[PDB]
């Protein structure tokens, strides 16, 4: 019966892991929307028939959206621990009444994590042609990381049911 | 034409069929009310032991 | 023991099945509120990522 | 089972017939919007190709 | 001729296509009525616990 | 806890999706009232400034 009490101890840790992953997923959805909008801005600015006074507006929009991504990424902490800022390499939760763990790797989605590089813009109408591809790769890798996070959350749920 | 096609495709990928959820929802509400009555029936076990003494 | 006054498995199993039905109801209500099968990244990661990028 | 609380075939069959009617309505509304039977190449490939070339 | 062209261009830049908003508006009104019924359905959870006691 | 009487996540998530739909309705109604995509400087700053100057 001591072991059944220990299982009662394990279930809360599994639930806390679920919660942290939900916070990360919310922040990730916001970040993916922002990345789509940034791609639209960069694509619009890659035009060489554009006036000199519209390029500056599109650049400032781009810069605002990048700062937004950074804020949205660093604020996604639950209980001080997070798996989307890039602070630690992995989180280990309880999965067995003897201490064996459930491992969830860290999927950084901050500007450094997806390779965006903060304070990275396009000064001319030619750097935008490559910024398009940079934002495409960034969006791809961000969506891959969020899919992995969702899979891990489903795994935590299944194991919690089994522990019950 | 291409943008319309892409929107329709994404919807084809990730859109639901609400007609099935309606039926499933009705069945599940009935099943939950039934599971509650079943649990309440099972709870009253062991209540008969008092009559023995 | 079939006469034990400290425990009964019937109540536990009834609880487990009731909780299963409640979880299924949660999923269906989510499907109704959002209007789509894969809403978040928990439903299906691969298809969700594909739809975002597309 | 005629008393099953987990499923019912009547709802499924009613759904299928309703969807059939909806598809027919889609076809008729297309016919009204475009003004012709064979609008795209999905309606009838042979006649559509013939009309294009003609 | 030039003033007419400039007005037409500015309109090309910042004018909407109302036909799309009509469809989107209809879909959104239906979706909001549905989201209200869904919220009302979700609210009545936990109401079954009373029957247990 | 799936039986908690103090809270429920389903209601919160349903609220969030309902508010999202309401915001989208606000945007579409604005588009209908004014007759244009970029009406104020909040819609799109670059294009709005361009149209003013032009």
């Amino acid at each position: 019966s001591a072991t059944a009490a220990s299982m009662n101890a394990v279930k809360d840790s599994l639930q806390r892991g679920q919660s942290t992953i939900d916070v990360a997923l919310a922040a990730g959805d916001t970040i993916t929307d922002l990345l789509g909008k940034m791609k639209e801005k960069a694509l619009a600015a890659s035009d060489t028939s554009l006036n000199t006074a519209s390029f500056n507006a599109l650049k400032s929009d781009f810069d605002s959206l990048r700062d937004q991504i950074e804020k949205a990424a660093t604020n996604a902490k639950f209980n001080g621990v997070s798996i989307a800022d890039g602070s630690t390499t992995k989180l280990t939760f309880l999965a067995n009444s003897d201490g064996s763990g459930f491992t969830v790797n860290a999927k950084t989605i901050s500007l450094a994590g997806i390779g965006l590089t903060t304070t990275s813009t396009f000064t001319t109408a030619a750097a935008a042609k490559t910024m398009i591809g940079t934002i495409d790769t960034a969006l791809q890798t961000a969506t891959n990381k969020l899919a992995s996070l969702g899979t891990s959350s489903v795994g935590l749920d299944t194991h919690l049911t089994f522990v019950g | 034409k291409l943008q319309d096609s892409l929107d329709a495709g994404v919807g084809n990928l990730v859109d639901a069929d609400l007609a099935k959820e309606s039926a499933k929802l009705q069945s599940l509400q009935t099943k939950q009310q039934l599971g509650v009555q079943a649990l309440s029936i099972a709870n009253q076990s062991s209540s008969s032991i008092l009559s023995l003494f | 023991a079939l006469n034990s006054i400290n425990t009964n498995a019937g109540a536990m199993i009834a609880l487990q099945n009731l909780n299963g039905t409640n979880s299924e109801l949660t999923t269906v209500q989510q499907r109704i509120n959002t209007g789509k099968k894969i809403a978040s990244a928990k439903d299906n990661g691969a298809i969700w990522a594909t739809a975002k990028n597309q």
